[PDB]
């Protein structure tokens, strides 16, 4: 796994200052110190809107602070990374996948009880009424604990008949839900005959009743996405398959309103815990002007999470005006409402130690004179391109026999593939044979 | 501990300052400055209050980002609830289920509100004894201070078996639908009557009922479901029915409020439409706002102010505000702080101060809590001005960003 | 086990000397070489 | 109730001999116009004619548009009268053809004699006599009715649930049994009138809406069914063979005598808005003989027609639709035109205003705009209620003026680009 | 049996050795020794797949072996390891935006491959009785080295009598499951035809023990799996192409289980190979988003052909060189692939003319090269087939260079249709 796998936080002291190499980052003291000013704001759960733009030119370890930002900030807040070009849907408005991704972006740990019924069924009787519909249906669920007769509904006594279950199988119910797994029939009867087509499962322990907690977590996109496409149960709603099914373009009378509603009704009386997380936007320069303007309110409303872009242009025309050019490919409008991060370019030095970093993670014995040419390879060439001739000289060592990347290896290398600049001038050269 | 709604960009505003008169006060409830444009805006604030005249258009032009969108949300603020206020940007119309013009009034139609009012008898007890004889049966409901039997209906009788038949619930019983809500384990029991006749208002909006009365199962409302409706039989009925609702004791329109952010992203469909939506008596009244000088309109070459035709700038009103000094600056600045959890020196407002009036206002009101949370760092209790200095170096802005760009990068 | 074994908690608790704690993390110890689905159960997953 | 734009237009100010007056009808100048609008509403009246279009325009501010209204206004409700603005046109759940066809057919009207009636009370009794009849017995304050209803309703019946007690209504022309509920003395009052019914609806209807009606079938028992679903989108209506047999069946009806048809108006708004693909659609519909009479209504003069930027033209409509289109030029007010219109909005919106102030509104007026000195008049007389003073002086409207800038000082403003 | 020799059927792999030494003319593929050597490493490397998210750019003139290098890079590659080629125009669709396109073009070439120890049954139905009153019977299982008798029960007979399996069967029976799959039909299946048979393929009876336990492996793509997992409906694979998968926690929940699985040994990873062959046809979006989409550790590995030099990207007005804008081609690693000398034109030639089973003369083979030297090998390539036919037409039995010139007179290439297009033409 590579283009990620080195970089696993900021590498930052205890007073937040940035350490010269440490947790697979090396320079960019300036940017990592002022990431970590974003970590601590992102922590205190106290803002809403803040938004970051991490401005440099490529390769110039913009992603890797954007990635450390979540390696630091841990998997417990939800870090949405999106690229700028997802937002040309097909099937929903360009602003609501912006919308429902700053709304994904935000998280909620809930912890919620529910109660669960099972037991190897004794006997399923349903008893009838005239309305001339089934009324209810008695089930005796046994366990290695204890028995008891149960009555439910005959909804439930539906989705057993779907399951096809008889009686002295095992089943698993839940009354939170209503649906009903047959775990198979009792281990008890596998003796019964010398092959049958049955799963056989031994007799369910504890009490056949039984209620447990359980702390999840799901972001504020996810009870928009419940309540806007809702499946249920109790009714047909199946339906669902066929009614509209795109995306559901989610709407805002119910976005802004019944769902915060009862977020806060949950969180208020204890059951609920907001987790605001991270919105990482990267290549955020390919954003039609449409987007960037409702950025403005989306960045002025009282519950955005923190966002964090990623410019890679130095000034260029913006998408959707055709006419108009601005820095960053964004407009001053939005870029006013931003806390820009310079990524200084790397030196060779420090391109030395990301090149000796990156073959250490890659499980990569690469020699000191392959580590040093890799270094002019590098001041003539891009960094990425310089580290990612690693693992095909590794691959040449493997064949030749040698235990270690030497100077041939990665001359070989180096010369098989070429680069970027090399590439243009070959096609400068070659200009009217192109096509 | 931390609800949805936190701290913002305009948190800090309760309301438009004004006072009896509409004459603005220096500082007051988060609105600082702004004078003019303040006094202008409580004036359309007032006459929408009235509602007696329908479709006014008030747009709000000057320096970007002098309090042009404070100035709508403390318009708001004052406003209240009970009283639709609907803002959207001008992206929002540009959809795929819908046309532009559709989400145009649509948005319009939203910014309406229709005030109904009704008397229900309502139940709130906790239930003490069940029975069913296999279809009819018998309840007993309590409260603190009485108990009472009932005779339930067949459908009641079943509503309340759906339930633990035993006691402990404190349900609810809607005589008139009979739908059952158990609050829990008998939460507290109530006190008072048992059986009570409850006033119930509700502000249902134009486009809400249209989608009601648009299709079975009507309500798509809560997922956008309203593509294209119908105006020849659904929007057209609803304002007859409107009408008649009106003037004969069923009901009373509260017309509403529609803050257009952004209006030069509108195309010059949209304003078209707008000419004669801002014609009609169930117009509702709007504000808008723009950041553009004499801009092109989107759709043609043509070079027009804040990217808004002539002929529909002639059907609004305009106002203009003034960039803000050092004092305005400062105090702005001062309630911030007030509205966040952050205490500054006076040394340290006065050079946050300075460096939002070098390159600009947003740009201090984002440092703040950046230098917040470095004096936190160094274990500090004040923010000071070397922590806003490193706040300074660490974080840039548009200005000394688009100034370091002696680097070439992709274009 | 590792972690269980880990926490200063869990030591202190041993150094403390008393039966009880003793025999307790013995057992706890015990039962978590017994398949810790025992000692940690994994749960079914359901939607909210 | 509220005040509108155009709430205080009632009508062409015309006299007997067809002369348009000074100040009439709360419209004022542009006689040349308003005589024309009514030369054009005679031909609405006369209703033999069809497929005429009539082209309002002027700059902006003029009164086309309240000319329009005024049409409108003095044809009544008995004729449709169908607005749309020419950027209503881009939709995207139907093409825009379509759209034009369904707005001229939806301009046309139809008034019919429905001759219904409908048995409404307390049920007493039911009893289906595999079944001939149902007798029901019927309740109200004017005694009992017993009624033999078709089999066929019985269903109908057994499918609202309706039994001894609830009160119903029971249409003698569909069987469309409605259970408005149970009665009071066991729910809704006991009806209180003739149990039997029977009224003239001469209620009108539009000749599109009984193209929505057969769009889709209503109905079920079937998968159908799953039809009643499935966001219900509008359509294409074919021309080839439902509007065809939809103009056969009205035909039939109007033979028979019982249909009348009712030919309206329709009212283009910015005309300039359209495509080019719809001007040449739209010249080439309105040669049909079943088409309405339509207003179309320009706000700009000379310029380059969507869809061509190649091709400029005048009032932004091409030469080949601008032939054939009835030209009505609506030009500027005078001082006194806007003084008069002023006063008229004024009075109509129900504020008094002193000579001096109407004076030098009138003069903002003249300045600015009409539209803005009317603009400013609801600010002016708020300012004067908050300062106690229940008219407007002098000291209101110039002070009103300076918070509440125009689209002239606005620009000069914005001319330093920042 | 009947699947035509395409442009690329020549080439079988890439003809390298041991050691990653391309020959000159091993294994279909001629000459372009450093680019077959540059295909060569990074099929090592793919083979082994413990790096994700590698992009490399096959640039080069028209017609000289880049889409056969990868053509040969998929053969050499062959099963059991994803490999998806797709043309730069494929991704513009009318019903899924064109990163989601991109997802699913990605994240088909990742194979997950649950292997599963389920024991069975296999051997011959010799006997199978049962008596109906719930009924109740008795099989018995012969194979060439033991016989069983078994007894069935409720739906054990149930599933045996929908599947309709009698005596001299073969058939295999997954306890575990109850699924019954009858292989064939034994000699003794011989049904001593008296009646209206049809039938009479005889097999072999199954051999080794009756109660076996052999091994069974599942390989299905991510995109399958999150295509399945979208809605209810888990035929999309096959019913159509109807797609638009959210990346709310669908695509993120497989990525987590399927790491789950890797970590507890259910099936760990099978990496693929993307061919995005006249990847200029991709928009400034598709390469904004693949600039991220490489970085994922789910991401196969891509190789993009390059026809075009410096010329605009499209979507925008940005010089660039292959068409690609700088910002991806940094992440990539180029290779050039060279012209083809006269010597190596001629060995193609005979190559193909060898392939597509045509004799031609020694004066054929030169008048051929001298024609694909002066025009396009392309069209060299195409006059071979279409000499061949003259010459069945006249009785022969090789190619001859009358045959060929016939047909050099006969079709014209893009430069003689151009210098013959003097007129109007309509243009
Ligand atoms: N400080 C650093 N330490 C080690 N490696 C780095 C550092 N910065 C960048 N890299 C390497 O450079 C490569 C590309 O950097 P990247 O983060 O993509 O820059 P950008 O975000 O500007 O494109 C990464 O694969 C990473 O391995
Ligand atoms: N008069 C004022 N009183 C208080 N806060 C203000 C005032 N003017 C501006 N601000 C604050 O300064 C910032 C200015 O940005 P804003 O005016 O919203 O830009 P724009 O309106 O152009 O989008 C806002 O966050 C706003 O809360
Ligand atoms: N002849 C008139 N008499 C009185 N008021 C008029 C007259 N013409 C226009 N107005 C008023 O001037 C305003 C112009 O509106 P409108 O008719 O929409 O202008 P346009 O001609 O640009 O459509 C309207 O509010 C209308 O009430
Ligand atoms: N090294 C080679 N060995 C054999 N055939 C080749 C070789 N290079 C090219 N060809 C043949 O040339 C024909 C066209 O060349 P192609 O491989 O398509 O190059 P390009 O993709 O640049 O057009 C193919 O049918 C291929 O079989």
């Amino acid at each position: 796994i590579a283009s990620h796998s080195h970089v696993k936080g900021l590498g930052l002291d205890e007073s937040g200052l940035a350490k010269q190499a440490a947790s697979g980052l090396v320079g960019q003291e300036n940017a990592r110190e002022a990431c970590g000013v974003i970590v601590e704001l992102i922590k205190s759960k106290k803002m809403a809107g803040r938004a970051v733009l991490l401005a440099g030119p490529p390769g110039t370890g913009k992603t890797a602070l954007a990635l450390a930002i979540a390696q630091e900030l841990g998997s417990k807040v939800p870090f949405c990374p999106m690229v700028g070009s997802e937002v040309y849907s097909t099937e929903i408005k360009k602003t609501e996948v912006l919308m429902e991704n700053f709304r994904r972006a935000i998280g909620l740990r809930i912890k919620e009880t529910k109660e669960v019924y099972e037991g190897e069924v004794t006997e399923l009787t349903p008893c009838e009424t005239e309305n001339k519909t089934i009324s209810h249906v008695i089930i005796g669920l046994k366990t290695a604990k204890g028995t008891k007769q149960l009555k439910l509904d005959p909804s439930i006594f539906e989705s057993l008949q779907k399951e096809r279950v008889e009686a002295g199988d095992v089943i698993y119910i839940e009354a939170n839900s209503g649906a009903v797994k047959r775990q198979g029939r009792c281990d008890t009867y596998a003796t019964e005959f010398d092959l049958e087509a049955e799963e056989y499962v031994p007799l369910p322990k504890g009490d056949v009743h039984k209620k447990k907690e359980i702390i999840q977590d799901v972001t504020l996109h996810d009870l928009d996405v419940a309540n806007a496409r809702p499946q249920g149960g109790q009714d047909i709603l199946s339906m669902m398959g066929q009614l509209m099914k795109p995306k559901k373009t989610e709407i805002t009378d119910k976005l802004r309103g019944e769902i915060n509603k009862v977020v806060n009704k949950y969180i208020d009386q204890g059951i609920a815990e907001l987790v605001p997380g991270v919105l990482f936007v990267d290549e955020v320069h390919m954003l039609d002007i449409e987007c960037f303007t409702y950025l403005h309110r989306a960045l002025e409303s009282s519950i955005a999470p923190i966002v964090i872009f990623a410019s890679n242009r130095g000034n260029c025309v913006i998408r959707g005006t055709e006419d108009i050019t601005s820095p960053h490919g964004i407009p001053l409008d939005l870029l006013d409402r931003v806390m820009i991060i310079r990524t200084m370019l790397y030196t060779p030095q420090e391109m030395k130690q990301i090149i000796k970093i990156r073959a250490q993670t890659e499980g990569i014995n690469i020699s000191e004179e392959a580590l040093n040419h890799l270094g002019e390879i590098g001041t003539k060439t891009t960094l990425r391109y310089s580290v990612q001739l690693l693992t095909p000289a590794n691959l040449l060592a493997k064949i030749n026999g040698k235990d270690s990347i030497e100077k041939e290896h990665v001359e070989e290398i180096s010369e098989l593939f070429y680069d970027a600049k090399s590439s243009a001038k070959i096609l400068a050269d070659q200009q009217d044979k192109y096509m | 501990v931390t609800r949805i709604e936190r701290i913002g960009a305009h948190s800090h505003i309760r309301g438009l300052g004004l006072d009896d008169a509409l004459e603005p006060r220096q500082a007051s409830q988060g609105m600082v400055g702004q004078l003019a444009a303040r006094r202008a805006a409580g004036v359309v604030l007032e006459m929408i209050r009235e509602g007696k005249i329908a479709g006014r258009a008030v747009l709000i032009a000057g320096q970007p980002g002098t309090g042009k969108t404070a100035i709508a949300m403390g318009m708001a603020q004052a406003l209240g609830p009970d009283t639709p206020f609907t803002a959207i940007a001008g992206s929002e119309i540009f959809s795929l289920e819908m046309s532009k013009t559709e989400a145009l009034t649509q948005a319009f139609r939203r910014s309406i509100g229709v005030r109904i009012k009704e008397e229900t008898e309502i139940i709130e007890g906790e239930v003490v004894e069940i029975q069913i004889d296999r279809k009819v049966g018998k309840l007993t409901l309590k409260t603190t201070e009485m108990e009472t039997i009932y005779d339930l209906g067949t459908k009641m009788i079943e509503s309340l078996t759906k339930d633990k038949v035993q006691a402990g619930d404190v349900i609810t019983i809607d005589k008139a639908t009979g739908k059952i809500s158990k609050l829990g384990r008998s939460v507290q029991c109530p006190d008072g009557e048992l059986q009570k006749r409850k006033e119930v208002v509700h502000t249902v909006s134009l486009h809400e009922i249209d989608v009601i009365n648009s299709r079975t199962q009507g309500f798509l409302a809560l997922f956008s479901g309203d593509t294209g409706e119908i105006k020849s039989e659904v929007r057209e009925q609803i304002n007859a029915k409107v009408a008649e609702w009106r003037e004969e004791g069923k009901a009373e329109i509260i017309p509403g409020v529609l803050f257009i952010d952004e209006v030069h992203m509108l195309d010059i469909e949209s304003f078209s439409f707008l000419n004669r939506a801002l014609e009609s008596d169930m117009a509702p009244v709007l504000i808008m706002a723009t950041n553009r000088g004499i801009t092109r309109i989107r759709g043609t070459s043509y070079q027009s102010p804040h990217g808004i035709p002539i002929d529909l700038l002639d059907r609004l009103l305009i106002v203009s505000t003034t960039p803000y000094s050092e004092k305005d600056t400062k105090q702005i600045l001062r309630i911030r702080c007030e509205e966040e959890d952050v205490e500054m020196s006076e040394d340290a407002y006065t050079v946050l101060t300075r460096i939002g009036l070098e390159t600009s206002l947003r740009y201090a009101i984002q440092l703040i809590t950046a230098a917040s949370l470095v004096c936190r760092k160094r274990k500090g209790t004040e923010v000071q001005v070397d922590d806003i200095k490193r706040v300074y170096s660490l974080f840039l802005d548009e200005s000394r960003s688009t100034q370091y760009m002696k680097e070439y990068q992709d274009a | 086990y590792d972690d269980f074994m880990a926490q200063t908690t869990t030591k202190e608790t041993l150094a403390t000397g008393h039966f009880m704690s003793v025999i307790n993390i013995l057992m706890q110890l015990r039962k978590v070489c017994n398949h810790p689905n025992l000692f940690d159960p994994r749960p079914v997953t359901s939607p909210f």
